[PDB]
RNA sequence: UACCUGGUUGAUCCUGCCAGUAGCAUAUGCUUGUCUCAAAGAUUAAGCCAUGCAUGUCUAAGUACGCACGGCCGGUACAGUGAAACUGCGAAUGGCUCAUUAAAUCAGUUAUGGUUCCUUUGGUCGCUACUUGGAUAACUGUGGUAAUUC
RNA sequence: GACGACCCAUUCGAACGUCUGCCCUAUCAACUUUCGAUGGUAGUCGCCGUGCCUACCAUGGUGACCACGGGUGACGGGGAAUCAGGGUUCGAUUCCGGAGAGGGAGCCUGAGAAACGGCUACCACAUCCAAGGAAGGCAGCAGGCGCGCAAAUUACCCACUC
RNA sequence: CCUUUAACGAGGAUCCAUUGGAGGGCAAGUCUGGUCGCAGCAGCCGCGGUAAUUCCAGCUCCAAUAGCGUAUAUUAAAGUU
């Protein structure tokens, strides 16, 4: 005996809709597509330090 | 000679030939004799032990199961 | 260092600077920084004067004064538009506004116009 | 340290009858200002994700309170902490269901599932009665409602039955010794009986007897006693219980015998 | 600082005061023989389950009768002490309960039941038994040979479906003997 | 762990009323032997170096705030990232490679700064203690949890980090590889970014020229542009510094600079010139023992770095007692009683040309027991006219051979020598003065035993560069013509074998012609400069000597560069091409003050 | 489990302590196959800190002339997605540590009929007008300083 | 529908008050008072009551039932270890309350701060400098030096709780 | 990681249990060699000066056991607050 949990959508739209999205990802149906945390996080303090269009980073990294 | 105080005591290196373990200007540790404050036996003055002589244990060194470093 | 007007000296100073005053930006709601200013008397000291011409003289100067201007933005607001175009107060404000001209090269060719707000 | 108000609640704080675990984190719904107090209400997460097991995580119950699914006394929250409380009606018409929050008989709420025909009005407890500007009287309720022009014979501590869509208090009952009544506050909270006394202490906390169905006698503070009937008639329809409390012997005896198991 | 854990734990024996005394050792020597145990922890681990017991049963034994908390705790604590069947059904009250002894708790344990049920050639054979997953007690597969059996579970102790002791494909040592006129003298 | 002594020297220290207790509370100055030697004098409170066991005792037994604790590093397995082979060099840790700047590294020869460089390309296995039979990266990736070292080496193992990795020499490949004139450019990873580089790196008036027929500037420039055109994240450059002019130096690392931004790890060995404040962000120092172990700190901010590094004794966690005053001669020597005669000579105007090189010298003054210096950029005929003088050809227009036996040194230094250098220690001999002339160039402090016997092929620059100084002091001649000694030098090296050559070339009363890129020896290694100058391989005329003074200061004004000292370190930095510090000393022609 | 044992004497009976005995929590020594749970720079220095990160935020609904894309033709509140910047809100919560502190904090008990309270919920909203004014961001362009979120 | 808004009530609080409750010390027996100590009248200030502060009066207030002074390797409590019955010792530490951000001090914005992931000075440290100037606060999470008998990774993620 | 599962995986010589002790308090040897008031042991009483039940070892045995010993704070023993 083995146990747990089962959920069957009435359609594939809402199926597409609550759906936490790493269930999702188990069968294709979605693709978190970023790199990693320390990136996001060292980028975003960069940006601070420029005013106006942030070229440097919103493009060049 | 104790580092956080700088004062002097005397202390007891209890085995058979362990008092060859140890040279001087080297760093050990000593511990208490097991009165709390008075001395153990017929050794006059004297309230605590050797335990370890150069981050390794008078125990080892007695037995072989280590040796001092240099 | 920046010259700021009616410090009256030649030297240069420390002023508490808030909102509001000029060489200085706050970085949160009710700041005031202590900051480094030079008074407004000109002197043999400075790296560079700002000047604005207000009286044209009769050469023009060959690098500034050759040159055309442009409209830049068109008024946005309604009131604004018919103040400059000296509309009537019934006179069919929606079609004397401005279309900005773009043709960007590899897209066709195209005009926009701001919003009328009011 | 603690320069202003707070906005966290950790689980271990929070009030007992909202029955949690604590294994899942340190952290509770925090029921954000509302009607009732803080410690006397049920936040909506709560009665959805752990009463009713509709949702499973904070997500889907802020993804089923986004859909205008949800309506407390009539109008439609949509947050997820509101505090709910005593004799409120949710209403969720996708599925066609009306419930009444009212403790049951051990001091937490239940799930008390009425007819739609009863899911119209609603009971309040009169706590203040002052004039306003140009002589006009007004109410407060015991759910921060007020009210304009009551009828000048309605005093505190007595019940106002208020229909829910347009306010308009309809019917009242008046605190008299012999009035149906449920506590809400102490140690009796749920027990559900007659009134029979009123002891009064001229300067504070005027204490208030009851006898129940079957003969018990319990005392309260004038602060938790809550009209609902004119006697031995309830005006709202009472639980499964109604409020009698069998001793711990009686509920051991009876739940043995009856074998209450399965099906 | 602040987790979602749970530290709530506590010790289940108590050593004695007196650490080398001959009669105690002796009898607690005894003891381990006769039930098979590993050590000496699991003997004071029952001392302590029983002298817990008692003390509960001398506490409720103070109040005077026909106090409500006395007669729930005590109608209470009777019913599970026959629940494992270390108590006669035709005794059930507080006074039969300050003459249990040690040795009704270490007869209800598992291993010993496996044993004296007939499962098994002896305690010590018991023991490896239970801890080799051979011993079922209805669907479920016990590895614990401390299980202390209530009562109406004492009929369902039997082999585990999937053991060579009764319906059970044999084991490695079976199947290399065998391969062994295989691959043993077959084939090597 | 480690070992700990005291420093003393600190706020009015004064043993005047300090009452003495330093020595009155320490075990080893109790028990007979010497350790604090102070009394009521007019002397600064003297501790010893290896004397004092440490045991903080003297600390806290002192009224005023005098004395201290430090330690000294060595080795006591500091996780060992990597050993070769038993008695033989270990690096201890490496620092984690910051993303989008320039990580820098600044040390000396010998202590490990190659082999990191080798580790965090993926090229070697570390080999983080005892050996394993194949290269196991399992062992990395199980001795770097909790670190972000771990992801990294991940990402190096999923092919997803491409590496690049510079020759360490431009001289050990030119027999290897091999490119034919126009398609070596074709061959490139790219097509539009060649132009940017080359452009903006000056490839441009020679990237149709015959590869053979380049000099060391051109090559490093090559190098340069090959590594940079090919498109990857990690980036690793071994010295980019080495042997290129100041203004090469300048626009290479404005073109390395130009690829820090779209989330590239750039990773340069730096014992660079001063140029620091806008060419490597964060910089990372080297400690330990050059031929025996090392250690990377964690990282700092460059001029912080620089200064505590420059300084010694500043770093404020651990320290080491090493790195005097380095940067510069200070201690100042000169005189020249003995100079009653000398040997003076006067060379024709001579000019010549190979197949597009012209060259020109002007007739000059050939001085005596007195040295030259000529300086320029790279293609200007320094090694050329050099060389020709020496004698290759043009014996058409005039012409003194050199009478006297010339020493000679190189810059293209790879000997073909089968068997060891201490053959070649016995081709020439040192059957001459015995004394101290090579235990003073190096006994103590370098271990010159390595260079006494070693394997040929396997030499560090270093040693490679000294083996070639050796070449020189030891053949019967008169006349020393050195070419860039500089090259795989550090500071305090290049200085000692300059001053070495100086004053050994000084007292038997000869010439020596010196060529130099960096601007400290070409200071330091004489009194009269001739200047190269011109437009490479169109028209170089080489300037009629001058002096020292007007021929530097008429030289660095055509490259819009000056130098300014440093009142506390005597120190020369350059300016920003434009500054309020710089515009009075362009207009005024002194690029260096305090003579 | 409401418990004692050795030591003053040539031997005895006491006072009386030293030592033994069991737990508990800090350190340390030797040794360690399996599995669940899980304390952890408090003690001494509330000593000093290299480096990275820990506070930000947009719906149909405050301001869209970035050709930044982009439409079926253009802007006639003007398409649509929408960088930047102005504006609104949050940053006074949470996290960390225990130096100070002895009717002080704190705990139970009561009082604001002696006060303030963003927000939430409920009450209140009538004694040129078919819509007013000028002026700053972003954006464009010229710069200053060794150097900064100038 | 969204947003905004004077006032009242409700909610979440905050602040100031009532009664009772505290470790060791007498080698601490008298303490407090124009440098407000206890009360009275009028005011200033404060969100409000109030010597909170000012002017003018009165001479009061506490103590052997331990006041006043000193010490604490003292943050308080819910609680922890041991325990026949009574007790003894511990509580820096995950929940509630208080206090602080190297030491003091003064403020801006704001409903709410005497805020330090805010600002302004002095003291103590300490960083860069082109010597004119500029910049700082890990008792937050990792990490490092020092101290010691004595305490962990410069990891991954917002999937759970909020 | 656990759990579920394949395929391999034990003869006891290794897929090898330790930490303390054996005069008394206090469970366990007047067994054999070495030292000879020395080395050392010993919380306390006490062991060692040529026939050592206590030292150094070998063998044997006792206690708890994946744990056991030691220093210190504190509680019961303490009716020695
Ligand atoms: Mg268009
Ligand atoms: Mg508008
Ligand atoms: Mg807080
Ligand atoms: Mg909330
Ligand atoms: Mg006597
Ligand atoms: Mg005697
Ligand atoms: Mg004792
Ligand atoms: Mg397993
Ligand atoms: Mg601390
Ligand atoms: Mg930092
Ligand atoms: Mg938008
Ligand atoms: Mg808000
Ligand atoms: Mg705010
Ligand atoms: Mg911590
Ligand atoms: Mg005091
Ligand atoms: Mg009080
Ligand atoms: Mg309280
Ligand atoms: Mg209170
Ligand atoms: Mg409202
Ligand atoms: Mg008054
Ligand atoms: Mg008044
Ligand atoms: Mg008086
Ligand atoms: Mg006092
Ligand atoms: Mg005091
Ligand atoms: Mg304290
Ligand atoms: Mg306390
Ligand atoms: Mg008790
Ligand atoms: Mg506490
Ligand atoms: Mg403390
Ligand atoms: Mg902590
Ligand atoms: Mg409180
Ligand atoms: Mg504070
Ligand atoms: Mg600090
Ligand atoms: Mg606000
Ligand atoms: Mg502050
Ligand atoms: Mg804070
Ligand atoms: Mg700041
Ligand atoms: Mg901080
Ligand atoms: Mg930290
Ligand atoms: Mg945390
Ligand atoms: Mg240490
Ligand atoms: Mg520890
Ligand atoms: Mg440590
Ligand atoms: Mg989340
Ligand atoms: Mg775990
Ligand atoms: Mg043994
Ligand atoms: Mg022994
Ligand atoms: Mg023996
Ligand atoms: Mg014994
Ligand atoms: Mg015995
Ligand atoms: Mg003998
Ligand atoms: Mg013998
Ligand atoms: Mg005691």
């Amino acid at each position: 005996k083995t146990t747990g949990f089962g959920m069957i959508y009435d359609s594939l739209d809402y199926a597409k809709k609550n759906e936490p999205k790493h269930r999702l990802a188990r069968h294709g149906l979605y693709e978190k597509k970023k790199t990693s945390r320390k990136q996001r996080k060292e980028r975003k303090n960069r940006m601070k330090k420029v005013r106006g269009t942030a070229k440097a980073n919103v493009g060049a990294g | 000679q104790l580092i956080k105080n700088g004062k002097k005591i005397t202390a007891f290196v209890p085995n058979d030939g362990c008092l060859n373990f140890i040279e001087e200007n080297d760093e050990v540790l000593v511990a208490g004799f097991g009165r709390k404050g008075h001395a153990v036996g017929d050794i006059p003055g004297v309230r605590f032990k050797v335990v370890k002589v150069a981050n390794v244990s008078l125990l080892a060194l007695y037995k072989g199961k280590k040796e001092r470093p240099r | 260092f920046p010259m700021k007007q009616g410090v009256l000296t030649h030297g240069r100073v420390r002023l508490l600077l808030s909102k509001g005053h000029s060489c200085y930006r706050p970085r949160r709601t009710g700041e005031r920084k202590r900051k480094s200013v030079r008074g407004c008397i000109v002197d043999a000291n400075l790296s560079v004067l700002n000047l604005v011409i207000v009286k044209k003289g009769e050469k023009d100067i060959p690098g500034l004064t050759d040159t055309t201007v442009t409209r830049r933005l068109g008024p946005k607001r309604a009131s604004r538009i018919r103040k400059l175009f000296n509309l009537s107060k019934e006179d069919d404000v929606r079609q004397y506004v401005v279309r900005k001209p773009l043709n960007k090269e590899g897209k066709k060719p195209r005009t926009k116009a701001p919003k009328i707000q009011r | 340290m603690a320069r202003g108000p707070k906005k966290h609640l950790k689980r271990v704080a929070a009030p007992k009858h909202w029955m949690l675990d604590k294994l899942t984190s340190v952290f509770a719904p925090r029921p954000s200002t509302g009607p009732h107090k803080l410690r006397e209400c049920l936040p909506l997460i709560i009665f959805l994700r752990n009463k009713l097991k509709y949702a499973l995580t904070g997500d889907e119950v802020k993804k089923i309170c986004m859909q205008r699914f949800i309506k407390i006394d009539g109008k439609v929250r949509a947050d997820i902490t509101y505090p709910a409380g005593f004799m409120d009606v949710i209403s969720i018409d996708k599925t066609g269901e009306n419930f009444r929050l009212i403790y049951d008989t051990k001091g937490r709420f239940a799930v008390h599932r009425i007819t739609p025909e009863e899911a119209k009005y609603k009971l309040c407890k009169v706590r203040k009665i002052f004039v306003g500007t140009k002589g006009i009287p007004h109410l407060v309720t015991h759910d921060a409602r007020t009210i304009r022009y009551p009828d000048p014979l309605i005093k505190m501590n007595d019940t106002i039955q208020i229909d829910l869509e347009t306010g308009k208090i309809t019917d009242f009952i008046k605190f008299d010794t012999g009035n149906l009544c449920m506590v809400t506050g102490g140690a009796n909270l749920g027990r559900i009986g007659v009134i029979t006394n009123r002891e009064r202490h001229p300067g504070s906390f005027d204490v208030v007897h009851v006898k129940d169905a079957n003969g018990n006698s319990f005392a309260t503070r004038l602060s938790n006693i809550f009209v609902i009937g004119k006697g031995n008639k309830p005006w709202i329809s009472l639980p499964r219980g109604k409020g009698i409390r069998l001793t711990i012997a009686e509920e051991r005896d009876k739940r043995l015998a009856a074998k209450q198991s399965s099906g | 600082m602040p987790v979602a854990r749970s530290w709530v734990c506590r010790k289940t024996y108590v050593t004695p005061r007196r650490p080398f005394e001959k009669s105690r050792l002796d009898q607690e020597l005894k003891l381990i023989g006769e039930y098979g145990l590993r050590n000496k922890r699991e003997v004071w681990r029952v001392k302590f389950t029983l002298a817990k017991i008692r003390k509960a049963a001398r506490e409720l034994l103070t109040l005077d009768e026909k106090d409500p908390r006395r007669l729930f705790e005590g109608n209470a604590l009777l019913r599970r002490l026959v629940r494992i069947g270390v108590l006669d059904e035709g005794k059930m009250k507080l006074d039969y309960i300050l003459g249990l002894k040690i040795e009704d708790f270490l007869e209800r344990r598992l291993q010993t039941q496996v044993f004296k049920l007939g499962l098994a050639k002896s305690i010590h054979h018991a023991r490896v038994l239970i801890r080799q997953r051979h011993i079922r007690v209805r669907k479920q597969v016990v590895n614990i040979p401390s299980f202390i059996v209530r009562l109406d579970s004492q009929k369902h102790i039997d082999f585990s479906l999937r053991s060579p002791y009764g319906g059970g494909r044999p084991g490695r040592v079976k199947r290399k003997n065998a391969k062994k006129g295989q691959g043993g003298a077959g084939a090597g | 762990k480690l070992t700990r002594i005291a420093i003393v020297n600190h706020d009015k220290c004064k043993p005047k009323k300090c009452r003495q207790e330093c020595k009155k509370s320490c075990p080893v100055v109790r028990m007979g032997k010497l350790c604090i030697e102070v009394t009521p004098q007019s002397k600064i409170a003297w501790i010893s170096e290896t004397l004092c066991i440490g045991c903080g005792i003297c600390i806290k037994k002192c009224p005023f705030g005098a004395l201290s604790i430090v330690n000294l590093p060595s080795n006591l397995e500091k996780e060992t990232t990597h050993r070769y082979c038993a008695n033989a060099f270990k690096l201890h840790r490496l620092p984690i490679p910051r993303p989008g700047e320039v990580l820098g590294l600044v040390g000396t020869n010998g202590i490990g700064k190659s082999t990191a460089l080798k580790i965090l390309a993926g090229k070697q296995k570390p080999n983080l203690g005892k050996y394993d039979d194949p290269p196991d990266w399992q062992e990395i990736l199980t001795y770097f949890r909790g670190s972000e070292l771990q992801n990294y080496f991940t990402k190096i193992l999923e092919d997803d980090l491409k590496a690049i990795i510079k020759p360490q020499y431009v001289d050990q490949i030119p027999k290897a590889a091999k490119g034919t004139v126009g398609s070596i450019l074709d061959r490139k990873d790219e097509t539009k970014t060649q132009a940017i580089v080359c452009q903006q790196l000056d490839l441009t008036h020679l990237k149709e020229r015959n590869v053979e027929d380049l000099s060391g500037g051109e090559l490093q420039r090559f190098a340069c542009a090959v590594v940079c055109i090919q498109k990857a994240d990690i980036f690793m450059f071994d010295e980019p510094s080495s042997y290129l002019d100041v203004k090469q130096r300048l626009k290479a690392a404005i073109t390395i600079r130009s690829l820090i931004n779209p989330d590239r790890y750039i990773i340069v060995v730096e014992h660079d010139l001063s140029v620091l404040d806008y060419l490597s962000d964060f910089i990372c120092c080297l400690y330990g023992v050059p031929s025996a172990y090392g250690v990377v700190t964690m990282p700092f901010s460059v001029r912080e770095g620089i200064n505590i590094f420059l300084d010694g004794y500043v770093p404020t966690e651990n320290l080491r007692f090493r790195d005097a005053s380095l940067v510069f001669k200070v201690a100042e020597t000169a005189n020249e009683e003995e100079v009653k005669k000398m040997c003076m000579y006067k060379y024709p105007g001579m000019k010549k040309k190979m197949g597009e090189f012209e060259l020109a010298i002007v007739a000059g003054e050939f001085t005596d027991s007195e040295i030259m210096v000529m300086l320029g950029e790279n293609g200007t005929g320094k090694t050329t006219f050099i060389r020709m003088l020496a004698g290759r050809l043009k014996p058409d227009e005039g012409g003194e051979v050199p009478v006297l036996n010339v020493s000679y040194k190189p810059q293209k230094i790879s000997p073909k020598s089968t068997g060891s250098v201490r053959q070649l220690l016995h081709e020439k001999i040192r059957d001459a003065y015995t004394h101290p002339q090579f235990v003073t160039d190096v006994m103590k402090p370098l271990q010159i035993e390595n260079i006494i016997d070693q394997e040929v092929q396997t030499l560090s620059g270093g040693e490679l560069q000294r083996v070639a100084l050796a070449l020189c002091l030891g053949k019967p001649a008169d006349v020393y013509l050195i070419d860039e000694p500089s090259a795989y030098l550090d500071s305090e090296q290049r200085l000692m074998a300059a001053r070495v050559v100086k004053r050994f070339i000084l007292h038997a009363k000869k010439t020596a012609f010196v060529v130099e890129h960096d601007f400290i020896m070409a200071t330091y290694l004489a009194d009269r400069v001739i200047v190269f100058d011109g437009i490479p391989s169109k028209n170089t005329v080489a300037n009629s000597p001058q002096t020292l003074l007007a021929g530097m200061n008429k030289f660095l004004s055509q490259l819009e560069i000056t130098f300014r000292r440093d009142p506390n370190n005597y120190r020369p930095r350059i300016n920003k091409l434009n500054s309020i510090k710089d515009v009075e000393q362009k207009k005024s022609g002194n690029y260096f003050f305090l003579d």
